[PDB]
């Protein structure tokens, strides 16, 4: 119905939760009079003001933590990480103060809080800036995570990430936050949620399962683009979650297709492409598998400055098309 | 027979940018100093009981206790209102009960029992009450967490405060600095407060901090150093600090001198880095026990007899936990998954294999 | 002969480097005057004295980052962290000032620097106490990552991690300190080292391949046992190593048994089975998978403090034969 | 003709724990002064080339510019020796080339290639030299390692000292905090520098911190405040930290205050948070490339016509540095993982699909 940006998305989603539940509030570094350093929260300082959308010093440990004390008391805080590298400098908070409490506590003390911001690799920010954390959250109980890729996704996760009682990680990416999306009526809308912990078919298949999350998305879709003119049909999957992951819509599709290449943006060892074909080995879909699944991921490397070198540390959509040939081989 | 309430003198606190600091005298009636005894009497006891189940194997891994601090968790609860808020660290037992929980589900939690507050989920360290958040055991992190709960107090507007506590040793952590800075910046009504019991598990204060003035690392947010052993001292700093906070003023940090008789927990001995001299030294003449029992024969609050009848009854009441928290079942394996996330529908957990699954319900 | 405990084994290599270069430090919490938080340090302190063996104050990241600026200068720090739970405060230290900093600079800083300490579960410690890294740290490129078993592991290990280069993560286990093992005359020699990048296959078999790590490596030897008895043989293999692995050792041993089975006591999501997995289906050893590869692990949640939850909540000897037998259908 | 040196007076330190600071009067002489003249002047040129080529696409990703601070880097390599260590943030062009590196190293790295000074590795963020550290990407991280590579001057007792900067906006890093407890704890020769330009990326420093005396931060530890605007002031200061930190007293806190041209890096216009009006106001009246010229010329040290041909000979620099790292080739994609490793065999590394390996060399 009308043209939206993934950045659009997301500050819908913000606005339209605020106005719902005077509990919500967002803080973070230069998210208000600065209308946010990627312009995700422009306009919500002015709307809402001062109690609502908080600027934060450069602390990090210390405002997740403000922030996690606020969700125990009561209130529903977004708290957002210039890049979620700088998030490493409050991991413990994120991990062993929300995540693991409402366990701890018996279910007692609930912890409604939302981590979000841009993640992974961007363009020429080398190794400090370029860091995907999916696999590393991922892995942590009590937590739920989640990577959108387009307009839809990122509004509906976001809402569905605020009404959860439980933390939520929204990682996001820096490059997808200017793409515009057709953004139809049902998204529009204020009651449009994305429920977490559900895959989507982006494009239906019979040749080959490909499944990733968060930008890459996109290119396996040119791959799927580019191969269907030569006759291979791609049922590209769009995880959306990354914990909890939707391995049945996963494995309904490697049932059909007998083949599985998995896509992502981190590092190879122990990411998020090690965990799905581990899930297929030891799930009813292996014995569907006429090849071995083999995972297409970035360069095993600290992010490269150099233009030609960081092109070749991300995956691109000859590598995902050389991978996919592989599996069939043809 | 008894006087109904007596006027006592307290020690001055030392003040760090503060023009004015609380009274040097108070009234205690003897209501209250009644409750008081009984209050610090019950932790005292419960800790030695806690020392002696963990001798005997019946509580297993960490095991912090706080005799020696009775001043504090009873007194701090004394200048405060039962809709405040308190959080601190592990070494929570103390609190636990301040804060409205009863010595029978302390020790259940203690010794892993279903009848226990975290139903065994928890232990030692981790345990929770109404307007209490733990117990928690990353030392330095419940600081940025307490000053969170005080901004949703300020948030709410209903006039509410909450008070953060950490150790000496803790004192040294970045993020307690970083919560000091937006504490100050947004007026927060945040009571920050370091229980200095002189060492940091076996590091003493003089070797961890280059500067030992605790109430003042605050910098730029104002402060006052209190005797942690008179809990008539702690009271009346306490209410200080409260109205301090209610009135709109923003943080102030509160030093608590006071001793921890036992090691830092139970598998240390405490007396390869300090003597058994000094412990007795503080224990025979700042004991916090000792202190209120004086104040009451002395000024005829009450009697020598009728604080040993509550002694008897306090007795009493921890054997009886203790042979609850004993005979009290473990909690059911099938409910190990229980409580990962909340308000969600229930899903299954993977255990050691893929073949052992565990039912979640919030 | 000679017998000693891993606690002994640690001390006896730390303090042979010490020796050897006086550019070798060792600093953290409690290390010199308490005799180490766990004792490993036991006595260093007393024979090296305040400049060699420094107590430091509970700042985690500080003197992490203390630790990496000394490396970077020239000297050899040995960075103690109680316990790797602790370790995540600093973890941006670890990774984000150490480990890519060679690779960065273009190889001109290098960062010889060791950081150890306990990691995983214990006895009754509870969940922000239990955690194991494993996954986490041997994700990242410019790191070193080895989780040694035995008294041999741990004194060669730690031997070749000092004198290493580059940052290296030592994984230890508070529970196998006080374990005792027969110390050859080899290892007794101050020259005894164990290459980091090699599994060692602490027993022979013919029937399944069995991995792990750590203390659970002592668990498969028993359950090895075990299955001995009913004419299944395990070739039990200790990976010594996290990162880089020894696959090559791996798929040597899958390739003549045919069957596999991974052990970890960390999270199942994106853990270190994950890889093994994922890897030896993208490799040579895949067509000789007579069965898919599975994986025991610690349970998917924050740790709980009951005696019978704890319990069922790491991997047990039963647990492990259990899969193996699963796994050969018997 | 000319003066072979002239006296000059400079701003009187603010004070913090320290009974005298550094004199208020210094000598420049000539050819000191026309060094440190053409040092700024080719800091200067070399920002705006990197302004140029960053809107030419040439240069990619972070780029944060020093232009308007160019008396904090002269400065502070004008107040201490080749042997001395130094470390700071990402704002690092300048310190890059006072440290020893040439323009055209720097520019080759900015611009991604084979001659840059890290390969092309690690462009504006990461550039490294002897005894230079960066060149450091994480707020405050580089805090800790200034520290560090004091405490090693002092274990190796080689009289050194480790100059450790850090901006406005870093100042409320926790582990700041954690490292001035340990290098007072310890003792260690470290010149803690705090360069206040006034605004952390788009927060102005009354925003971000409750008390905006940074020099004060270190509370136990002394300091002073400086015109970072002044090259005079910047080196006496610094000659007057060095001697503290050699003598034995351990650290001492120094700030700088000073200004940014530009915005917080290539995509901030900078002026959503600070009128157009004062930044003018600060170059027409502080520029520090300006106020060295003029006290130069003033007092005869040297004419405005020699300082002109400086300023060619400086600009044409600067262009043969842009040709050659715009002309110089990208590094060769076979190298794209070599130096992951110091001091190791060679090794392969995965690319993006396990059929893409590169050759990895120490
Ligand atoms: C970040 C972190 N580092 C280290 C530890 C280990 N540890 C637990 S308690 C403790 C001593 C803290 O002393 P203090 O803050 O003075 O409190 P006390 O127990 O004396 O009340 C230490 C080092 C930890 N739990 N968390
Ligand atoms: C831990 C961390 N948090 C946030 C950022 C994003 N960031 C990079 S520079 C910057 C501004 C720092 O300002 P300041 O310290 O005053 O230095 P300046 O650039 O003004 O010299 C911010 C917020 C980061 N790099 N690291
Ligand atoms: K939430
Ligand atoms: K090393
Ligand atoms: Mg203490
Ligand atoms: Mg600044």
């Amino acid at each position: 119905s009308l043209q939206v940006t993934v950045r659009d998305a997301i500050n819908q989603g913000m606005d339209e939760e605020l106005e719902r539940d005077e509990k919500v509030f967002l803080l973070g570094e230069e998210v208000a009079q600065y209308d946010g350093a990627y312009k995700v929260s422009r306009g919500l300082w002015k709307k809402y003001g001062d109690k609502r959308i908080i600027d934060t010093p450069i602390s990090e440990m210390g405002f997740a933590g403000i922030a996690v004390g606020a969700a125990m008391a009561g209130l529903r805080p977004i708290c957002e990480f210039m890049t979620f590298n700088f998030s490493m400098q409050a991991i413990d908070q994120v991990i062993n103060s929300a995540a693991k409490t409402y366990y701890m506590s018996g279910g007692l003390q609930p912890v409604p809080i939302v981590f979000r911001g841009p993640n992974g690799a961007s363009a020429g920010v080398a190794a400090q800036h370029s860091q995907c954390f999916a696999a590393w959250y991922g892995h942590c109980p009590g937590l739920k995570v989640v990577s959108p890729w387009n307009s839809e996704d990122a509004k509906g996760l976001i809402k569905s990430a605020i009404r959860d009682n439980n933390p939520v990680v929204v990682l996001e990416n820096e490059l997808m936050y200017g793409v515009p999306f057709e953004f139809p009526p049902e998204a529009q809308s204020k009651d449009f949620l994305i429920p977490i912990g559900k895959a989507k078919i982006e494009r239906q298949g019979t040749h080959i399962t490909v499944v990733s999350h968060s930008r890459p998305v996109g290119h396996c879709l040119e791959a799927a683009a580019v191969l269907s003119k030569e006759g291979v049909e791609c049922e590209v999957i769009n995880m959306r979650t990354i914990r909890p992951m939707d391995m049945e819509t996963i494995e309904a599709s490697v049932m059909k297709t007998n083949h599985l290449v998995t896509v992502e943006g981190g590092w190879p060892q122990f990411g998020v492409g090690a965990e799905i074909c581990a899930r297929i080995m030891e799930g009813p879909a292996f014995n569907f598998l006429d090849a071995p699944a083999v995972r297409v991921t970035g360069a095993d490397v600290p992010m490269p400055y150099a233009k030609i070198l960081e092109d070749n540390s991300i995956p691109q959509v000859k590598d995902i098309i050389f991978a996919i040939k592989k599996t069939l081989n043809i | 027979s008894f006087a109904n309430d007596a006027t006592f003198e307290i020690k001055k606190c030392d003040l760090h940018r503060l023009e004015e600091g609380p009274p040097v005298t108070t009234v205690l009636t003897r209501e209250d100093g009644l409750k008081y005894y009984r209050m610090m009497q019950t932790v005292r006891r419960m800790e030695l009981k806690a020392d002696q189940l963990y001798k005997q194997k019946i509580i297993r891994g960490f095991c912090h206790l706080c005799d020696g601090q009775e001043a504090c968790c009873v007194g701090l609860e004394a200048g405060i209102n039962p809709t405040d808020h308190l959080i601190t660290a592990y070494r929570a037992h103390g609190f636990t009960f301040t804060r409205g929980l009863s010595v029978r589900e302390i020790l259940a939690e203690l010794t892993g029992r279903k009848g226990g507050c975290a139903k065994g989920k928890g232990g030692s360290m981790h345990m929770y009450a109404k307007n209490f958040y733990g117990g928690n055991g990353i030392v330095g992190a419940q600081v940025p967490l307490g000053a969170g709960i005080a901004l949703a107090c300020k948030y709410n507007g209903k006039d509410e405060v909450c008070l953060t506590l950490y150790g000496d040793g803790a004192a040294n952590q970045g993020q307690i600095f970083e919560a000091y800075n937006m504490a100050a910046l947004w007026k927060l009504p945040c009571i920050f407060i370091c229980e200095n019991n002189r060492y940091g598990m076996g590091t003493s204060v003089e070797r961890a901090a280059a500067s030992t003035d605790y109430y003042k690392r605050g910098d730029f947010i104002p402060g006052l150093r209190v005797d942690g052993m008179d809990i008539l001292c702690v009271r009346e700093a306490t209410r200080f600090a409260a109205a301090y906070c209610r009135s709109g003023k923003g943080p102030i940090l509160m030093e608590l001198q006071t001793y921890r008789y036992h090691g830092h927990e139970m598998s240390d001995p405490g007396v390869s880095y300090r003597t058994r001299e000094e412990i007795q030294e503080v224990r025979s003449k700042s004991d916090p026990i000792m202190l209120l029992k004086d104040r009451m024969v002395n000024s005829n609050l009450a009697s020598v007899e009728e604080l040993k009848e509550i002694d008897v009854e306090v007795r009493k009441e921890i054997e009886d936990a203790a042979q609850f928290a004993t005979a009290d079942p473990e909690p059911p394996l099938e409910e190990l998954g229980y409580h990962i996330y909340s308000s969600d529908p229930p899903f299954e957990v993977r255990g050691a294999n893929q073949w052992i699954k565990f039912k979640s319900v919030s």
